[PDB]
RNA sequence: CUCGGAGCAGAACCCAACCUCCGAGCAGUACAUGCUAAGACUUCACCAGUCAAAGCGAACCUCAAUUGAUCCAAU
């Protein structure tokens, strides 16, 4: 669970929450998986490394997506 | 022969398929690029009302690109 | 060996006894014209068309819908002639055209088009996106009656709704405003349906916004049997095309099988088949209006998964088939060392018994 | 065990447009020897007659998506010439806003050398670009 | 020491590269200008008849005249 | 003895070099090329000759 | 192909002038 | 294999283990004239250890 | 080829193949493609890459090599920091 | 005395002749004529010779043969 983690501070907490809503469970718990290797020890290691990188960066096609968004936003201009 | 329907061409005029599926041969019409001056002049000198055909290869895609499947139910 | 030609071979109409008197293709453009015309034309030999082109039945699509009005073609063409006459008689259009400084009212052009020739292009878009092949299994109709819908965002602005427009779930979270300016002295019916929203089986749809027995253009008075609920386009599912259908209810009908309680957010309740729905309910009425749009996943979709629908959210993904590799052989010849990597499962090392 | 929680493993969308909007569908690559390149999803074809000017945005299957015409009364009621640079530019703006209406953000057009050199086609392309459509198809994804 | 010295060498060099790239561009441009200056001369040769061996006979007069004009100008400078 | 194969060098000191054909009549050539280490287009000057062809 | 009825569909030299 | 051998009971975990005890248990082959300077450990077997 | 020695009465390997090839314990042999070192200027990029790339050899060549060579060069070999420990073994082969 | 093209060999492939003909042992343009990589052809084996998806990194090659392995030497 995210908000219950006292060892994390609030800015990093809400930052991870808003940046990685895809992986968070309905009950509020963040989950992450790894099976790239056969060694589950190494899997746990790279998982904790991923979340540490997430902590650090929180403490710190896209063309097409923004194009179609700008198209939608130039179209949507209408008055009641 | 000539390419078409997911069929590339090598520098030595070798024909190869781009995707996975079924090969087949057909006849279709031929329109060159304006830079192919030879065929351009040919189709100009050609008499009106008549049009030339040529052979073409087509590979029929058997499978689709992929499939949508569940990854996690959360 | 040789065999006779089955059908009339090309360029047989021409004669070779006279060649110089015949005029030639002066232009690549003219050759292209003739070429693509004959390409659209059929042939007896095997062709690209009868492999990669729609295999629609030869019979015309059945559509017992609104016929066109009886417009006096004579008077219409006369008024058009007068219009073009006064247009050419105008004086500033000469300089405007010859200086390339003119424009046109887009709103007026849009209104006049959707009035006169809109419905045919709307039919076109319908049978392109596949609304009719999926709903009626081939049968079609013409949305003669125009239709405007808007999702009012906040208080000032609004997202329009027309054939082929993006709609965000945050904007579609609430019920939209609708207009179809038809008094008719009779009733109308409207329904918002999602085709590819259902997941358990194909050829199945959901229904989000239903109104029946609408006396006139006013919408609030039209009762609802299926209450409002926004769609739930899941992450990874891609896109969902949702369509507004509108039918011309000649007289009030009953809804027993269709009567639904308070939403209950039940997919088994919302699911049905528009085909038999129309076959049983709509024998009195016929289609009158049509629109649609597309929707995608969003944070509001996530919220309604976790809270509104009262269910866990699904997570789909597009996954490609594995890349083909042939059967190995004990002794490859003239293949680089990554031949083994092309087949090895684990990139990691492994030691047998040590 | 919840009737709404019931979900199948595979999800079957019967939308031909889903993949092409997701950039995943396959373009008809090939025909490198022939001039009209089938490596598109939404091709524009302009017809410049000696009486009117037509424009067809159509899908690779040879079927029409949307159309603009000088033969349209709704369009020509305001219009002096049916074929001038003004007419071409206006048809460009109309087809551009029609593409914005139909959600078509991307598309393709194969002009010839003289068709590209013609200022009419140039101003048409400029009109469409300022309307908010780009005449470039994104590169396919796979791998 | 080797790594550091080679890295700083390549760094200063690549930092200097843009100026010499512009110099290369203007070099190509002046070479094309000299190509212009000589092809404008080679364009027209004679306007009387189409001789075979006479082609490269009379031009030399005007060319040497221009050459001695330039030489006298330089000597004057 | 019309043409000549000549080597050019990375002026940055990278040591990256390659070879091209040249006409021995024409002057010294200096051309852009993609140096992998410097990983961008950079001018190389051709220094010396190796063999005629 | 020769045996098949589609033979000679591509030929054009008899259409154009020969020289 | 180390787990296998300590379960078999040929090596004495109560005492310091080394290559001498390993080769006395015949856990590994060594051929010094074949310039094998010894033995490395392997990632395999991290589980059930 | 030198099926018996005069001093010991044993087989003898030709060091040529030692210089030229590399053997994998699973029975494979590899070689550097010929012509990769000369005439690079006229060759094309595709040709240069095909020549730089390694290759396997036929079962015929492999077993000729194996017959002329001795067993010591066929033994299993545990090196340090050599990438071919992955490839000495074979994976996912049937029949 | 090698290589390429045409007929002999008419229609997927192969086919000799001190059989009949025409040629080559280069040239021209760039300097991404960069690197990597799925899948396939193969001058009847081998040696060699070939086409190439996608990707990184970038812009926005023609000709028909047009040629030469190992060792060794130079750097
Ligand atoms: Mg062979
Ligand atoms: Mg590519």
């Amino acid at each position: 669970h995210l908000a219950t983690a006292e060892w994390i501070a609030e800015p990093v907490r809400q930052k991870i929450a808003i940046t990685h809503k895809n992986k968070i469970n309905r009950l509020g718990e963040l989950i992450l998986t790894s099976e790239s290797s056969r060694y589950q020890f190494r899997n746990l290691a790279d998982c904790l490394q991923k979340i540490r990188d997430m902590i650090t960066e929180a403490s710190q096609k896209l063309h097409r997506i923004r194009i179609e968004n700008m198209n939608r936003e130039r179209l949507r201009q209408k008055r009641i | 022969w000539h390419p078409g329907a997911h069929v590339g061409v090598g520098k030595n005029k070798c024909l190869y398929a781009l995707e996975e599926g079924i090969v087949r041969y057909t006849k279709e019409v031929y329109v060159p690029h304006p830079r192919n001056t030879e065929a351009v002049d040919l189709i100009t000198r050609l008499p009106k009302g008549a049009v030339l055909y040529k052979t073409f290869v087509h590979v029929v895609p058997a499978k689709p690109e992929g499939t949508f499947k569940l990854v996690a139910m959360l | 060996r040789r065999t006779p030609p089955l059908g009339p071979m090309p360029n047989s109409d021409i004669d070779l006894s006279n060649l110089e008197r015949l005029e030639k293709y002066r232009s690549f453009d003219r050759y292209r014209r003739r070429a693509e015309q004959e390409a659209q034309a059929p042939h007896w030999w095997r062709t690209y068309r009868e492999y990669f082109g729609e295999k629609t039945d030869p019979k015309e699509k059945i559509d017992i819908g609104l016929p066109p009005p009886k417009v006096s073609r004579t008077q219409q063409l006369l008024e058009r002639k007068q219009a073009i006459q006064e247009l050419r008689a105008n004086v500033e259009e000469e300089r405007a055209a010859r200086l390339r400084t003119a424009s046109v009212p887009l709103d007026a052009v849009r209104a006049e088009w959707e009035r006169t020739c809109g419905p045919y292009h709307k039919q076109r878009l319908a049978e392109y996106y596949g609304l009719y092949r999926d709903l009626f299994h081939g049968a079609t109709f013409v949305p003669r009656v125009p239709l405007h819908v808007a999702y009012a965002v906040g208080e000032d602005d609004l997202m329009p709704v027309y054939c082929g427009n993006e709609v965000t779930p945050t904007e579609a979270a609430q019920a939209p405003e609708v207009t179809y300016e038809a008094e008719e002295g009779s009733l109308w019916t409207l329904l918002l349906t999602s085709l590819d929203g259902h997941l358990l089986e194909p050829d199945a749809e959901y229904l989000h916004w239903l109104l029946t027995n609408i006396p006139g253009n006013r919408v609030a008075e039209g009762q609802v049997t299926c209450p409002y609920l926004p769609p739930f386009p899941a992450r990874g599912s891609g896109i969902h095309r949702l369509a507004f259908l509108l039918f011309k209810q000649d007289q009030p009908i009953d809804f027993s099988e269709d009567a639904r309680p308070s939403p209950c957010y039940q997919l088994a309740q919302r699911t049905f088949r528009t085909f038999d729905f129309y076959k049983k309910h709509q024998e009195t009425m016929t289609p009158a209006g049509l629109s649609f749009f597309q929707c995608r996943w969003d944070d509001s979709v996530t919220y309604i998964f976790h809270q509104l629908l009262d269910m866990r959210e699904p997570v789909f993904e597009f996954v490609r088939p594995p890349p083909y590799h042939p059967k190995q052989k004990r002794f490859p010849h003239r293949q680089p060392l990554r031949y083994l990597d092309r087949y090895r499962d684990s990139h990691e090392p492994t030691y047998g018994i040590y | 065990p919840v009737e709404n929680e019931a979900v199948a493993p595979e999800f079957t969308n019967r939308n031909p447009r889903n993949l092409e909007l997701l950039s995943v569908a396959r373009k008809e690559r090939g025909w490198r020897t022939v001039f009209p390149s089938r490596e598109f999803w939404h091709r524009l074809r302009v017809i410049r007659t000696q009486h009117h000017v037509e424009a067809l945005v159509e899908h690779q299957n040879g079927k029409v998506v949307v159309s603009a015409s000088t033969r349209e009364w709704a369009i020509k009621k305001h219009l002096y010439s049916t074929r001038n640079v003004v007419a071409c530019e206006s048809i460009g703006r109309v087809l551009a806003q029609r593409c914005l209406e139909a959600g078509i953000n991307f598309m393709v057009y194969q002009p010839t050398p003289w068709e590209a050199a013609s200022d009419s086609m140039k101003r048409l392309q400029s009109a469409m670009t300022e309307g908010g459509v780009v005449l470039r198809e994104p590169q396919r994804i796979y791998e | 020491q080797k790594r550091r010295e080679r890295e700083q060498h390549i760094a200063e060099c690549m930092a200097k590269m843009p100026q010499m790239i512009v110099n290369w561009q203007q070099q190509q441009r002046e070479n094309w200008e000299k190509a212009q200056a000589d092809k404008e001369r080679r364009a027209r040769l004679q306007a009387e008849a189409q001789e075979l061996l006479g082609y490269q006979v009379d031009p030399r007069s005007a060319r040497f005249q221009e050459l001695l004009q330039d030489l006298e100008k330089k000597e004057r400078k | 003895s019309k043409n000549i194969l000549v080597r050019m060098v990375s002026e940055a000191g990278t040591g990256f070099c390659f070879n091209t054909k040249r006409n021995r009549l024409r002057e010294k050539l200096t051309l852009l090329h993609y140096d992998p280490v410097v990983k961008q287009r950079v001018l190389f000057v051709e220094k010396k000759k190796i063999r005629s062809l | 192909y020769k045996t098949k009825p589609t033979h000679g569909i591509g030929k054009y030299k008899h259409l154009i002038k020969a020289e | 294999r180390l787990q296998y051998l300590i379960d078999l009971g040929r090596v004495d975990p109560s005492q310091p283990i080394d290559l001498t005890q390993l080769v006395n248990g015949r856990g590994v082959t060594i051929q010094p004239l074949k310039r094998d300077y010894g033995v490395q450990l392997v990632e395999e077997g991290a589980d059930t250890f | 080829l030198t099926y018996f020695s005069a001093r010991k009465g044993k087989r003898k390997t030709v060091k040529a193949v030692i210089d030229r090839f590399l053997r994998l314990h699973c029975g494979l042999w590899v070689r550097r493609k010929a012509g990769y070192k000369k005439k690079l200027w006229k060759k094309t990029p595709a040709r240069k890459k095909r020549l730089r790339e390694f290759v396997f050899c036929n079962k015929t060549q492999s077993k000729l090599l194996d017959k002329m060579t001795t067993s010591f060069w066929k033994r299993r070999n545990w090196y340090v920091d050599d990438p071919y420990q992955k490839y000495h073994d074979r994976t996912n082969l049937k029949v």
